[PDB]
């Protein structure tokens, strides 16, 4: 009933290590197929790239 | 001499004979939005440093 | 008192960060939904009928629904209402 996407903010400034670690965390925190999903397809693509 | 028909004397029963064009109108409960500027919304990813 | 919350090892014991509840999260979800559409329609030109995307108070609505269950669709009286009346003319045997 609720799915997530990625927020883009030009004012945000962060270490790239945060994004690379979130890449690992997202695969262990979310479900993306089978019977239901918590993510959009673009969000899964971004997590895969991370 | 111009072949176009600019002024023509017509009867009152002939007035509504110019209705021969197909027009498409969108419903008022919908919305029309121009998203051309959305193609430049992005953020650059910085490389890890030292 | 529930058996699931008994802890016999200090592995699962940690610090309390913050709290959250039901009504707060309901209002928060409504605000998050409305803010996004308002921002999107603000950032780009749109042709549509004007709608003000406000957020109501859910708790008052729930209280009103709860109070609505105490109404009565019937009444208790001692005599019924009059259904027939009479008009007296100048006659003495007809009305």
């Amino acid at each position: 009933q609720i799915i997530l996407d990625l927020k883009i903010d030009p004012g945000e400034r962060m270490d790239p290590a945060v994004r690379m670690v979130a890449g690992v965390v997202g695969h262990l925190l979310f479900t993306a197929g089978g019977r239901f999903t918590n993510l959009t397809q673009n969000m899964a693509r971004q997590l895969d790239i991370a | 001499f111009i072949n176009k028909r600019i002024v023509e004397r017509v009867r009152v029963g002939q007035i509504l004979a110019v209705l021969n064009r197909r027009f498409v109108a969108y419903k008022g409960k919908m919305r029309i939005m121009d998203i051309t500027q959305s193609l430049k919304m992005g953020t650059k990813l910085a490389a890890p440093t030292v | 008192q529930r058996p699931e919350r008994i802890k016999t090892t200090p592995y699962l014991e940690g610090d309390v960060l913050s709290s959250d509840s039901g009504p707060l999260l309901s209002v928060f979800a409504l605000q998050e939904i409305m803010q996004k559409v308002r921002q999107v329609q603000a950032d780009y030109m749109t042709a549509t009928r004007e709608v003000d995307f406000t957020v109501p108070d859910v708790q008052k609505i729930l209280d009103d629904i709860k109070a609505l269950a105490a109404e009565q669709v019937y009444k208790i009286v001692k005599v019924p209402s009059i259904s027939f009346r009479h008009i007296v003319m100048q006659s003495r045997d007809r009305v």
